[PDB]
């Protein structure tokens, strides 16, 4: 198709001259371009110079991209009849790369790489001086698994199957699989970790080309990357780790005390660098990225043992309890309060390098490791390496007291996001990125500062296909004005917006989702709403999204509601822009033809972190009160606008509430405002004409 | 030779004010003309009324070539009420169990009109779905305003994998022109298989009724036919005579086959001036201009319309009436 091939060319040009480059493709027709843009314009080169690099922020588009990729692989083998050096990692979950786990444990929490590092050192303690190695290993190195991925594509699903076959594991085929070179489909989350980054950037190697997919969420990521909230039972876990680094402490000093001095000897003579140079296969801790860290001859403890380091670390954790115990309202620059804390006792600007040595001192030392304690010592150790070092963007805040019982609470503010971003942009170039809900795309040169070039979505046609009206008048204009405040107001309007709900579901009884702004609405009309017939009548049943959502449960409702809509029943979806999964699986009439929005979406304001995010943006880049209440709105939005365009050959409509949408952009910008009474009988035309022009235009 | 199932839908969804007065009544009407034109190009063919009423499906119109009963059980559904919600299951079981006794040379037809957007089956529906195309039931479907994806699939899976079946209605005059299409045929592309049926009377016709007589109902009668096997004189129609079961027809048999084998063939429209012969029809007698929008341009013009099989000319009215009725062309008799 002409639309696509443009974004071809663009794709092209941009990766054989541009580093970077935000590409704007339209939702539902631009994942299958960049993926044979990319193997192509590797072809045109030489077959192996850079990889693929695709980086999503789900698990089930890196499906897709796994099963389009099977599509490519097909496609290039069944029009030229020959084989080549096949591509193609699945690097998912640990939970759901792994085989023992549901064998024995049948648990899918994140302890599992715990049980992983259990059976790996039970490996290496069977091949030095002796639980059993696993259930296969010792045979995962070799050249023939080296050689099982390219010769055929083995990835997720497929490489859970082989491996369940041919009697291996999937975790240290993944792993051995990074270096060579394969397409890695991983998330956002693993490339910027401070645990999993580092170990990636070493086997990736770099040089290839990076793929940010649907990159409007990477300031959230950004964000997520830190911020960790100490809720006053860290405290207590830290005493109780505390307590168990003692007992170790008397353990290792009782009968076995020449470990600890031949380790303390080599950490004296050669270090963090040879401590981490020897060990091979062993469990690592937390780190604030050490390729952004950049902080070599780290000393252990201006050369001291481990008796000096837990009793500095009970002073630090005792200091931490003084420090949570004070009135309500208290903000911390990182800096006075490092200054503060060596006001209290001398540590120096140092326990960064003491937590990274002391830590892996500890586990070549510990043989039976308890969780809890060792988490969080990782967790103070964590918040010592962010003390120590980074504090340009960081702010240490206080969460203030409201009952006062429930309340000693200390978080860490990150610092400014283009930072964590950086290594890729002397790592790699050509850098693709491309997102189907960027709209306007200025705000990425704007925030986030970075030189690149901007390209437009140029695709628009067949705008009868595409209804998109919106709703203006809900026949008293009191609802649009009331559902746009933090806390609801006046129910009795809430409820009649309801019933304004309930008579748009029974006007277009064809699969609807609904999305909202927040909880508080959804829990407020679904408690005593006056009103059940569009369940008793056309919905049969409706499907609520839990405001703490599960798996299970959100699986069972989405294959209930594929199945409803396979029944010819339809199901209402009371779902929230701002929870979790926000979907991307449609082309089909199994999805809701008709999408309804509760007025426009709103972040919980009133947050200590939105007026320090508030005011940095603010020296930042002095957007002030102006785009974090259309640039996010925009971006929740457009996950609800995203899910109505799933190619030319279906249709659909969306109703946005609130005049206040005619102030933000929205993709394929056509839009015409009326009444809701008035877009019943609208969307009733809308339904015959949209199954008229189908075999008319073919 | 057809067998088609007529499956209206009588539920709560049809008391809505879309036609007027209501869908059900226009659907009844219609559906009663629709009998009509269907027994009247399809004489030896088999009707059967159901409805969908109450969550469950009534045969109110067993399997007859006798329009009368379709006509009086039409009649008898106007009367009620439209109650209750559609079964499409149900529905197509009971389609079922009155197409399976008809052999396999005669075609199976079910044809649905359907006014909600919801139905209510008790079982998976896919699996009614797999049964009928398992046994070779073509399935169509009149669906009002949005489209079903059931119906989607239904008239997709029942007519070799092709989707073009599943017709939406969106006025009265809509709702007429697929009835209208219901009383064709539909001669597909099959999947080839072997055809032929035999034995098929030709009644003699007796006057007689002094002293009256009746073989399938032994009441009065004014005259009636004689079946040339069984040697009965029942009531007349030229389906199957019940006391030996083989074929009462006449003329109106080879009436429909000569219909099934009209080719149609339009004439070519041919411009006077190039052409260049005199304005005639040879079915009337036409000196009037067609063409006259503009002065000399278009009135000077005007169009002839051109049967190739015999290279003569005729107006347009008559192209159309001997596409509607009669034999295609008077010059095509003549050599
Ligand atoms: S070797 Fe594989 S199966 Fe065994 S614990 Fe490790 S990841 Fe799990
Ligand atoms: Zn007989
Ligand atoms: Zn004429
Ligand atoms: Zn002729």
């Amino acid at each position: 198709y002409p639309e696509q091939y443009n974004y071809m060319c663009d794709i092209k040009k941009t990766l054989d001259v541009g580093g970077n480059s935000i590409l704007e493709m339209p939702s539902g027709t631009g994942k299958t371009v960049s993926l044979l843009s990319l193997t192509i314009a590797y072809q045109m080169h030489y077959p192996e110079h850079r990889k693929i690099i695709y980086c999503s922020r789900t698990m089930s588009e890196i499906e897709k991209a796994l099963v389009e990729l099977e599509n490519l692989m097909d496609y290039r083998t069944k029009e030229l009849g020959y084989q080549e050096d096949f591509r193609g990692l699945g690097l998912t979950s640990r939970k759901n790369l792994c085989l023992h786990p549901e064998v024995s444990k049948e648990r899918k929490g994140t302890v599992v790489d715990e049980k992983c590092r259990r059976m790996t050192n039970g490996q290496a303690k069977r091949k030095l001086e002796e639980v059993e190695l696993c259930e296969y290993h010792e045979n995962l190195y070799n050249i023939e698994v080296e050689d099982y991925l390219p010769k055929g594509v083995f990835s997720f699903e497929k490489l859970l199957k082989y491996c369940e076959e041919k009697t291996l594991c999937p975790y240290f085929i993944v792993r051995r699989m990074i270096s060579l070179c394969n397409i890695i489909i991983y998330s956002y989350h693993y490339l910027l970790d401070p645990k999993i980054a580092e170990r990636v950037s070493n086997e990736v190697s770099k040089d290839s080309i990076v793929i940010f997919d649907e990159a409007h969420n990477i300031d959230n990521v950004c964000i997520e990357s830190l911020s960790l909230d100490l809720t006053t039972d860290a405290l207590r876990r830290a005493t109780r780790g505390a307590n168990a680094l003692d007992e170790r402490i008397s353990e290792v000093r009782k009968v076995d005390s020449q470990k600890l001095q031949d380790e303390y000897e080599k950490l004296v003579q050669g270090l963090x660098x040879x401590x981490x140079x020897x060990x091979x296969x062993x469990x690592x801790x937390x780190x604030x990225x050490x390729x952004x860290x950049x902080x070599x001859x780290x000393x252990x403890x201006x050369x001291x043992r481990a008796e000096h380091f837990v009793s500095f670390l009970k002073r630090l954790i005792e200091y931490l309890k003084t420090r949570m115990k004070v009135l309500h309202v208290i903000s911390e620059t990182p800096k006075s309060f490092l200054q503060h804390l060596k006001q209290l006792t001398f540590i120096e600007r140092k326990p960064l390098r003491f937590c990274s040595e002391r830590l892996s001192l500890l586990v070549r030392t510990l043989e039976v490791t308890e969780v809890e304690d060792f988490t969080a010592l990782k967790d103070i150790a964590t918040f010592a390496t962010l003390i120590s070092t980074y504090e340009e963007g960081f702010l240490l805040i206080i969460e203030p007291y409201e009952i006062a019982v429930p309340n000693p609470i200390m978080r860490f503010t990150c610092l400014d996001a283009s930072i964590a971003i950086k290594p890729v942009f002397e790592r790699f170039s050509s850098v693709i990125i491309t997102s189907g809900t960027i709209s306007p795309l200025d705000m990425y040169p704007r925030m986030l500062n970075f030189k690149t070039v901007l390209q437009k979505s140029y695709a628009m046609t067949l705008a009868k296909k595409s209804f998109l009206p919106m709703i203006i008048t809900k026949g008293s204009d009191q609802v649009a004005i009331s559902s746009r405040f933090e806390i609801r107001n006046d129910p009795s309007i809430v409820r009649n917006y309801g019933s304004m709900l309930v008579e748009f579901a029974k006007i277009t009884p064809d699969g609807m989702v609904v999305f909202f702004p927040s909880y508080l609405y959804m829990e407020s009309i679904v408690s005593m709403w006056q009103t059940m017939g569009i369940l008793d009548e056309v919905w049969k049943h409706k499907l609520i999204l839990v405001e703490t959502p599960d798996a299970q449960e959100t699986s069972l409702a989405l294959e209930t509601y594929r199945k409803a809509c396979s029944n010819g029943r339809g199901a209402i979806l009371l779902s929230v822009a701002r929870g979790k999964v926000s979907e991307g699986i449609d082309f089909d009439h199994q999805y809701g033809r008709t999408v309804l929005m509760i007025g426009i979406p709103f972040q919980y304001t009133e947050s200590r972190i939105l007026k320090a995010r508030l005011e940095f943006m603010r020296e930042n880049y002095r957007i002030r009160e102006n785009d974090f209440l259309s640039f996010d709105a925009m971006r929740h939005a457009a996950q609800c606008l995203g899910r109505v365009l799933r190619g030319k050959d279906d249709y659909g409509v969306m109703v946005l509430a609130d005049r206040r949408f005619s102030r933000k952009r929205s993709q394929l910008p056509k839009w015409i405002a009326q009444g809701l009474s008035d877009a019943d009988l609208n969307l009733s035309t809308d339904m015959a004409i949209s199954n008229t022009k189908q075999f008319l235009r073919t | 030779i057809r067998s088609l199932i007529l499956t209206l839908d009588c539920s709560e969804a049809m008391l809505e004010k879309d036609l007027r007065p209501n869908r059900h009544a226009m659907i009844i009407q219609y559906a009663i003309d629709f009998v009509h034109e269907f027994f009247d190009q399809n004489p030896i063919s088999q009707m059967g009324i159901i409805i969908m009423r109450n969550g469950l499906a009534q045969l109110v119109s067993q399997v007859s070539g006798n329009p009368q009963d379709h006509i009086d059980a039409l009649k008898s559904i106007r009367k009620q009420e439209p109650k209750g919600n559609p079964s499409l299951q149900n529905a197509l079981e009971m389609a079922r169990g009155l197409l399976l006794p008809v052999p396999a040379h005669c075609t199976r037809e079910v044809l649905i009109v359907f006014g909600s957007l919801s139905t209510t089956d008790p079982g998976d529906i896919h699996q009614t779905i797999d049964s009928l195309v398992s046994e070779k039931i073509r399935v169509k479907v009149l669906g009002l305003s949005a489209q079903v994806a059931i119906c989607k699939e239904l008239c997709k899976a029942t007519n070799y994998g092709d989707e073009s079946f599943y017709k939406i209605l969106l006025d009265e005059t809509h709702l007429k022109e697929l009835f209208n299409e219901a009383v064709t045929p539909x001669x597909x592309x099959x999947x080839x298989x072997x055809x032929x049926x035999x034995x098929x009377x030709x009644p003699t016709r007796i006057f007689e009724d002094t002293p009256t007589f009746c073989s399938c109902h032994s009441k009065l009668v004014y005259g009636g036919y004689f079946c040339p096997n069984c040697h009965s004189k029942v009531c007349s129609l030229p389906t199957v005579c019940p006391c030996c079961d083989l074929m009462l027809i006449l003329x109106x048999x080879x009436x429909x086959x000569x219909x099934x084998x009209x080719x149609x063939k339009t004439f070519a429209e041919v411009p006077t001036t190039e052409k260049f012969r005199s304005e005639d029809c040879f079915s009337c007698q036409s000196r009037f201009p067609x063409x006259x929008x503009x002065x000399x341009x278009x009135x000077x013009x005007x169009s002839r319309y051109r049967c190739e099989d015999c290279k003569q000319e005729f107006c347009v009215d008559c192209d159309v009436f001997i596409h509607e009725i009669l034999h295609n062309c008077p010059g095509c008799e003549s050599k």
